[PDB]
Order: structure tokens, then C-alpha cells, then sequence
């Protein structure tokens, strides 16, 4: 590569699963967002029934200041970038069920990745 | 349990199960109907907020 291909979004739920900025699992994310601690949602696709998607990108994009978003794929890869860690002789090595809604608080942190991903849905 | 937001057409959402009004409740939770009852299960039993 050059730099890096959506892993950008990889080091930002990595902040955020250390240091405890995941709402992670869908309630919890939407408790996030009926509270203005969300300036990040990142959802997945191919989720049953289309309704949750409905709700996230609903709560996501709604008139209020608060419209975080960029976009991410499949729901386990997108778990195990955010927080739930059993890393164990680390070749993926887990019984890991989808989280497939996370939702970053604050992110703790800064440059070049995190300051890439706010300029980067910030300003196009 | 929270799918619970009625998230009209692309995308508005209608709150249902209208929250709790407590401070440690930042306007995420919501309030159960039993009977006579909105009900605030975060604060594991004090509030009956009612309508």
C-alpha cells in the first residue's frame, strides 16, 4: 500500500476500545446518541431486516448538530476493531459474535489518524 | 432491547417510550409502561414519571 485503506477507522475504535470511548452494541450506542457524546458512528451492512440500519443512519444523520458517519463493511471485522479483545496466539483466534454498532465517545486522542478521519468527514 | 425509536422516513426519528428526567439519564433512557406506569429501569427502581 501507501499509507493505509479504511484502517483509518481501525486506530479510532482501537482508541476507543482501550480507553473506553466504545458504546459498543447497538443500545448502548444509541444511549451515545441520545447524548451529544457521538461525533462518530460507524455502522455495517448487511444486517436482517434493514430497520437498525434504519436507526442508526436515522440517529446518525438526524437535524441535530450531530450527523457523524463515514461507512464500514461486515459486522465481526468491525467488532474485533472495536472493543472485545481475546487475542490468545493472535491469528484471529475467537468465538467473537458480531458487535456491528459502535459508536466512538470523545475518541481521546489525536493526529494523523484521528485528525485524518474528522478532516476527512468534515471536509471533502 | 432499544430498537425502539420509531425513525421515520431518512432519516428523522420519533422517540417512543418518552425518557426518563434525570440528570444521570442524559435523555438516552426510556421509561416503561406497566400500569399507571413510565418507569425508569436505569436508576434500578427510583422514579414512577408517569403519563
Amino acid at each position: 500500500a501507501e499509507v493505509t485503506i479504511e484502517d483509518a477507522l481501525k486506530v479510532v475504535l482501537r482508541t476507543a476500545l482501550v480507553h473506553d470511548g466504545l458504546a459498543r452494541g447497538l443500545r448502548e450506542s444509541t444511549k451515545a446518541l441520545t447524548r451529544g457524546e457521538a461525533l462518530l458512528v460507524v455502522l455495517v451492512s448487511s444486517v436482517t431486516e434493514a430497520n437498525i440500519i434504519k436507526l442508526v443512519e436515522g440517529l446518525a444523520n438526524d437535524p441535530e448538530n450531530k450527523v457523524p458517519l463515514i461507512k464500514v463493511a461486515d459486522a465481526k471485522q468491525l467488532g474485533e476493531w472495536a472493543g472485545l479483545g481475546k487475542i490468545d496466539r493472535e491469528g484471529n483466534a475467537r468465538k467473537v459474535v458480531g458487535a456491528s454498532v459502535v459508536v466512538v465517545k470523545n475518541w481521546g486522542a489525536e493526529t494523523d489518524e484521528l485528525s485524518m478521519i474528522m478532516e476527512h468527514f468534515s471536509q471533502q | 432491547v432499544l430498537s425502539y425509536y420509531k425513525v421515520d422516513a431518512e432519516g428523522k426519528v420519533t422517540k417512543l417510550r418518552r425518557e426518563c428526567s434525570n440528570p444521570t439519564c442524559g435523555a438516552g433512557v426510556f421509561l416503561a409502561n406497566h400500569k399507571d406506569r413510565l418507569y425508569c429501569g436505569k436508576c434500578h427502581s427510583v422514579y414512577k414519571v408517569n403519563a
